[PDB]
């Protein structure tokens, strides 16, 4: 059909997310991100290099963990703002400039991680709707990669 | 083994969990969402029914045919001759697509979660595991369902 | 297909005699009465079912046939208020018939009269108009392309 | 008072209650930043790039979103000193070239406390626990 | 199996299914009712807690202790150190009773039926089978749960 | 035991900081604070836990100990309104402490003071009277007989 | 077209600034801002309105033009949830622009940017995604075929 | 007639009677139903918009366009410049159709019935008759509406 | 920012929402003047004749009524420069012999904005639009 991220898809995505999201401890978030990156790496070996500053070769180090926590925080911020797109646009631009001009960071890698999330979420999220999720995950990455290389 | 008693318990539990009207479409959508979440890669085997958009008429038609099969198949549990004929009829439709038997294991797991989730705490899982084996074995042949 | 109010009557009247709690026996029993009636109106159509052992209608092969038939009719009725899916469902059903040769449009017209005659004997206070309004289009969709 | 294990648990629960899942987040962040800029109107000059002159704009709302997302990470990590201190170092570097005064940090602290109290009510607000753990947080964002 | 994702999934669903207050005793009464139904003989194994009468306080206390056990174990699913240390503890309590390991297979089935019925259709059966094993293994040592 | 309205408050407050949706980390974090305090009050009682590796309170063995201690407390609390089962539950727990080496009733009096001191830091508007009315009775049952 | 929940938001936001209880003055005031902006973006398109007296945008002829333009937009919006009629409504509107002299599809892309730029100034918490999902489809229909 | 007071009155009542969203299509379906009932022959004048079937999208679009016309006209009731300029526009669209002016008298009656029924007892019929004329005159030029 | 045609429409709608039909007008005006006199207690001396010492009195309530009635006229006329400027001149003469400082005008502006925000919520309050059009209004009441 349209493939656009609809108001109802957004409601559902906030549900898929809010339920799994631990608002008190990093245990859940952390576990979800690390798993996302393991998958990302195993499908894209060359991608681990882009994370040397955050110790991407050591997913359990204090530095990569803190980074996973930041990625999970960026996604959460975007999933929440799906409800208020005016502000969402400003937040997705900021994220965009945070990934822009980074050697190795391209749209290809975002499509990759998109599939990593599609493989991770169902394992941890109950009542996962892969369709609504991907339609809005893509809405979010599109804003994050507006000025990135293919 | 799926003796007669288990077949009856299973027909009774299915009837209750399957329901009437649109409740069936909901049950089906749940069954299939669970299958693709249990094995995200099985989704590719259904390009022919447009599994890219699970809420498309093509896939929804596919969801209805499947639970429709489950229904008629479960309703014949008590008559061996009718049962085996229809299971063969189904195998005939599933062979030319060369399917890995393990997918049918996932399907059964999803079937249990859906029926039990809809039926409640008195869901008889052992009886369901046993009798589902008869359907699986009949459709695939793989003695993994022996 | 048919209106929401007509569809509702048909669905409710069908659910009376067909549903998950209805055993297979009752099912092929309705099946046999329906195909026997079909054969008597169009004797020539009978041979089309030698693959389901129409020779002995009380056989496992012919019982399973009528069961999937009625299951196919059930599916169609229950989706009367979802024209999008029902359209796709009827197209698929037709594909499974056009695939078989010998079938004629007049055989589906005959099935129509069989149902109109059989159902009132099963259903409480059958409604011939609601059923005609919904079955006709359903029958046409399945027999689409038949000579 | 000290930000001990018990105070860190209280703060986590009360922060989760106040911050919530997202519906009341906008109002939550607005209340906080309306408080900061009223107590220290001078400070809005540091927010020229995110329209600090108008906290009703999407641009500022996105910033407020980021900030609270920062507080959330720290609250979530309060019980993991190792990763916590790593995150405080990240926030430190994000504020290094901006000259924030320990006074402005304290302002935002009070603003954060009032907003949380405003969200969960004075009846349950644990001031001692929040001040101690907020000191631990800002203190770390300022290197020390 | 039973990686960290499925462990978190199982903790989520257990939390929901298990519930608060008095709904706890209900969930437990159902768990134990399914067990004795799936394997009527196992009932004789609990004469020490008056299994003779499931509504008796002695057997309610037992029910409470067991689900209490399941809950603390599941809560430690993320910390192997405390998990194994506790599974080891639970092991030393069951060993001297010469319990047939096959009854832990029955227990798990009852558990899935009870959690699935109370949680609904999104119940993750594969995750539950895989993570229950870990539990039964830590208590039994039987490679049956491998 | 304690009133039904008291029990309701205790259950509510307890489920604030303890329930199936809480991570074990926080569980044992509360555990260690509880025992460290019991130790400082009665240091003579620390040795009793040398078996669960009280030497290192960050060990899986000790973490698991506080975990089951808290699950027991939780179990007791959630049954406050079922006098019959709770009586039976406490007797069992009571049996698990009698058979243990070096346990004086006064240690459960200290523990009580620790709970009345630790809980208010974790619970919103902690209610000491309601908690006293419900736990004191429980404590006497789990500590009835010993020195 | 667009989701039923999206359509609901768009309709709600639009009726905030446009409804039968609003004076025409405000109607054309919004009209002139919309076109002045379209002109500044694509000045080449201004001439196309020389017929409605685009020369003087404060004229009754031009005011009436923006009025009917907005009524059309309103008409389109209020039917977002009636796919059948809206399809027919857009085709008609689409016909009223094809027959017109000098119209390139790119002008409707500019107009889109103008609406996405003017509306947020008039509407409380304007929702660009919901509006994009509902209008882009509409715009393609009214601008499908042209240069 | 149709001074400024009655024009404001008519705008008030039209706003209320007309309504928002889907209630718009209902009001229009009623307007057009009354028209064809008051003068069954006029129906043949709209074969170009499939008046043959009032529930068809082609005729719904027409209904929408007409009430949309009534609404924009009524909204400009206070600015003669834009009003006449628009009535002139509507005139150039109806002239080439050789429509009998007497049908605009029927239209107005249907309009009053529809607005009055939906607005209630405080419907101002005299104001409506007087201000409708202005509209029919601007579209027809027939002094019948003088 | 400028008080353009669009900002004038927004202000009109939001003012109509806040001011309403009259039921919440008393509370609306009280909130506003409680704000003014707290930010500038000195100014109440100019209201001796209308009991500025007690804004709870009928006399003051009538004045607050008049003032908001003045703001309403201006908001209503924002899209009619001609009659607008004529009305601003009337208000100008009603304040000419009272020595109001551009500072006090700005005070009342902020007070008005907070009251409107308080009535419709920060979620929709358009600060840019209101400040621009309030500048246009007071600026005109002060001659220029
Ligand atoms: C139409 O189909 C039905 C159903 O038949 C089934 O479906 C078909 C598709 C095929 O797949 C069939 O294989 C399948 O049965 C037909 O009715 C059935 O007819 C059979 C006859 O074969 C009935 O069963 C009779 O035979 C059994 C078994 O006989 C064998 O074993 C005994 C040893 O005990 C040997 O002695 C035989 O030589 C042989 O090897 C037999 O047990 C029954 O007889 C018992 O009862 C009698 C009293 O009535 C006693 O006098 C006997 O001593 C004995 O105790 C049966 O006579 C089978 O029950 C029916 N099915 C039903 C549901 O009634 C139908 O005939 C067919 N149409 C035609 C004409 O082809
Ligand atoms: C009481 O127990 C605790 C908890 O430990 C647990 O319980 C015990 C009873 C045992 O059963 C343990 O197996 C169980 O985990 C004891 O504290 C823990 O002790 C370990 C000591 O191994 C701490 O681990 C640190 O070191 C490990 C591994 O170090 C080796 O490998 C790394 C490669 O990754 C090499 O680079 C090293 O040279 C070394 O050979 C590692 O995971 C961490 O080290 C990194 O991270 C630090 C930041 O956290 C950096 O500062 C380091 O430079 C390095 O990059 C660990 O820090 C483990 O963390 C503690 N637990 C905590 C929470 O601190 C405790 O000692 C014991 N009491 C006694 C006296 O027995
Ligand atoms: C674009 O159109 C606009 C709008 O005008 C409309 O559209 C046109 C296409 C025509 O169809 C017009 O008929 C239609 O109204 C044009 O701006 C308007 O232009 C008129 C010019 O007549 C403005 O009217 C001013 O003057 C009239 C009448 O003036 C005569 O009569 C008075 C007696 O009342 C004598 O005293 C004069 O000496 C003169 O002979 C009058 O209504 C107003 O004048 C008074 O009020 C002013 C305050 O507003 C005072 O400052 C004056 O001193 C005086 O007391 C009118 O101001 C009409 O107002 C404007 N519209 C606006 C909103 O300003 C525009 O010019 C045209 N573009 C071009 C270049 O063609
Ligand atoms: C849509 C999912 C993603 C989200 C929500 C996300 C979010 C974030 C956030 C919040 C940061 C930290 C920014 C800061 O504090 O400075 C970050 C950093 C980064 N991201 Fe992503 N990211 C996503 C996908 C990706 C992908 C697909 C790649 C590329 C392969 C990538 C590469 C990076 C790199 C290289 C950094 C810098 C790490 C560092 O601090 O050294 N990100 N991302
Ligand atoms: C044991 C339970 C199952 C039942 C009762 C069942 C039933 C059905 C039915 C009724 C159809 C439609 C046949 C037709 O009319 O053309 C069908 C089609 C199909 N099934 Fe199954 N099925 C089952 C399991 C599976 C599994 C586990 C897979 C594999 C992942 C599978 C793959 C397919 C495919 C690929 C089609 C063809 C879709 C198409 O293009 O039309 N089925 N199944
Ligand atoms: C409108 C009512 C009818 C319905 C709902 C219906 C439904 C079905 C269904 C579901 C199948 C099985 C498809 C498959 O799984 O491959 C089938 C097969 C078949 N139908 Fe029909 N059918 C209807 C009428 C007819 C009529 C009127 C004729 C012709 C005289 C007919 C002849 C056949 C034949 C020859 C087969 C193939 C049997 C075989 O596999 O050997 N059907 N029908
Ligand atoms: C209470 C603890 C605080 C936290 C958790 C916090 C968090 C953050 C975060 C997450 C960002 C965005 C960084 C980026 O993506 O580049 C940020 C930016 C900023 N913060 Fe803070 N902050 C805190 C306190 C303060 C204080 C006290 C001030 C000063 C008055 C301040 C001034 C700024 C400025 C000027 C920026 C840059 C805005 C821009 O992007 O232009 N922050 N802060
Ligand atoms: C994995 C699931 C199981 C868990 C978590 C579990 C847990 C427990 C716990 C906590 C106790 C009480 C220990 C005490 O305080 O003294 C207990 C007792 C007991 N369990 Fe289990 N158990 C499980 C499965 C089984 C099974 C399958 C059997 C055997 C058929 C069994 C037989 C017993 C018996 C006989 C007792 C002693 C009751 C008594 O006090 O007289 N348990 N179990
Ligand atoms: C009212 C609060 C208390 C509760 C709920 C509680 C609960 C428990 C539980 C559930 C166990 C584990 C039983 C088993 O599985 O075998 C346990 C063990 C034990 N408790 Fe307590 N207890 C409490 C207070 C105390 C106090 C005050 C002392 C005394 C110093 C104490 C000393 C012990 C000892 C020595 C063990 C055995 C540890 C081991 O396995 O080596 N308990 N308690
Ligand atoms: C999506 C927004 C738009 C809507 C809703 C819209 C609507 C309308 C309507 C209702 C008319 C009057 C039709 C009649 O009664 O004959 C009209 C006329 C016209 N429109 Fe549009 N329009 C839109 C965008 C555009 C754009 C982008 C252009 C291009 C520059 C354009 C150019 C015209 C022209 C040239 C006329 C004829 C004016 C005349 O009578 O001389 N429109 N439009
Ligand atoms: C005063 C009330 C009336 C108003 C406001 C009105 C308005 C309209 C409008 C806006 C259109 C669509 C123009 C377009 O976009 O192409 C239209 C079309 C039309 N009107 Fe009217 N009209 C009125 C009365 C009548 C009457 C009384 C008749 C005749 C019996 C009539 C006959 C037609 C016809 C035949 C069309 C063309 C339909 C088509 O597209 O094929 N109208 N009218
Ligand atoms: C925001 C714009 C303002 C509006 C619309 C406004 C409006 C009014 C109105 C309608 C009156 C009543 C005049 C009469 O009937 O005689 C009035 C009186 C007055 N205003 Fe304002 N005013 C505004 C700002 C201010 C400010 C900033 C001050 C000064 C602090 C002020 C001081 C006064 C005083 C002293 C009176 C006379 C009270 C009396 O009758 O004794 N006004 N104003
Ligand atoms: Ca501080
Ligand atoms: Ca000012």
């Amino acid at each position: 059909s349209s493939n656009s991220c609809t108001t109802e898809d957004r409601r559902e995505m906030q549900l898929m997310w809010a339920n799994v999201w631990s608002a008190q401890f990093t245990g859940r978030r952390l576990a979800i991100a690390q798993a996302v990156f393991k998958d990302l790496f195993a499908h894209v070996p060359d991608a681990v290099g882009l994370f040397d500053r955050v110790h991407g070769t050591e997913i359990d180090s204090s530095e990569f963990k803190a980074h996973c926590i930041r990625v999970v925080n960026g996604l959460d911020s975007a999933i929440g703002l799906l409800s208020d797109p005016s502000t969402l646009n400003e937040q997705l631009s900021h994220l965009a400039t945070q990934h822009q001009e980074r050697a190795g960071v391209t749209k290809g890698g975002f499509s990759a991680i998109a599939q990593s999330f599609l493989r991770v979420m169902p394992q941890v999220a109950s009542c996962f709707n892969p369709d609504a999720w991907s339609r809005c995950f893509n809405r979010i990455t599109n804003g994050m990669t507006e000025g990135l290389a293919e | 083994d799926c003796n007669i008693l288990q077949r009856l318990k299973v027909k009774m539990q299915w009837a209750k969990a399957y329901g009437f009207g649109t409740e069936r479409a909901k049950f089906g959508n749940s069954l299939w969402t669970s299958i693709f979440n249990y094995a995200p890669d099985a989704r590719d085997l259904f390009k022919s029914v447009k599994s890219e958009d699970m809420r498309s008429p093509q896939f929804k038609a596919h969801i209805a045919r499947v639970i429709g099969g489950l229904d008629r198949v479960i309703s014949m549990f008590d008559n061996e001759d009718a049962l085996n004929a229809d299971l063969e009829h189904l195998k005939s439709q599933h062979d030319p697509r060369g399917l890995d038997a393990l997918n049918f294991v996932v399907f059964g797991k999803a079937l249990f979660a859906t029926v039990g989730g809809q039926f409640g705490v008195c869901f008889d899982l052992p009886a369901w595991e046993s009798c589902y084996k008869v359907i699986a074995m009949g459709i695939t042949g793989n003695d993994m369902f022996s | 297909f048919c209106s929401e109010a007509d569809a509702t009557i048909v669905i409710k009247q069908w659910n009376q005699i067909y549903n998950a709690g209805i055993g297979a026996k009752s099912r092929w029993t309705m099946g046999n009465e329906i195909f026997s009636s079909l054969f008597k109106l169009k004797p020539e159509s009978e041979v089309l079912f030698n693959n389901v052992n129409v020779a002995n209608m009380s056989s496992g092969a012919f019982h399973a046939h009528t069961v999937r038939v009625l299951s196919g009719l059930d599916m169609g009725i229950n989706y009367l208020n979802d024209a999008g899916t029902l359209t796709s469902l009827t197209a698929h059903l037709a594909a499974q018939h056009v695939a078989r040769t010998g079938l004629k449009a007049v055989y589906f017209d005959a099935m129509g009269k069989v149902l109109m005659t059989v159902l009132p004997s099963l259903i409480d206070n059958f409604n011939p108009d609601a059923w005609r309004n919904c079955l006709l289009p359903l029958k046409n969709a399945i027999a689409k392309g038949l000579p | 008072s000290e930000c001990g294990p018990l105070q860190r648990l209280k703060v986590k629960r009360q922060w989760a209650e106040a911050y919530g899942s997202g519906n009341g987040r906008e109002e939550f962040g607005h209340f906080i930043w309306a408080n900061v800029f009223k107590v220290a109107p001078s400070a809005r000059d540091m927010f020229k790039r995110v329209r600090g002159d108008n906290i009703y704009t999407p641009a500022f709302r996105a910033h407020a979103t980021r900030v609270l997302g920062g507080l959330d990470m720290c609250v979530a990590l309060l019980d993991d000193e190792s990763v916590l201190n790593t995150q405080l170092a990240h926030l430190a570097s994000q504020h290094s070239s901006r000259g924030v005064s320990a006074e402005q940090y304290n302002v935002v602290e009070h603003a954060v406390m009032m907003g949380v109290e405003h969200e969960i009510g004075q009846n349950v607000f644990d001031k001692d626990a929040w001040q101690a753990c907020l000191d631990v947080i800002t203190s770390g964002i300022q290197g020390n």
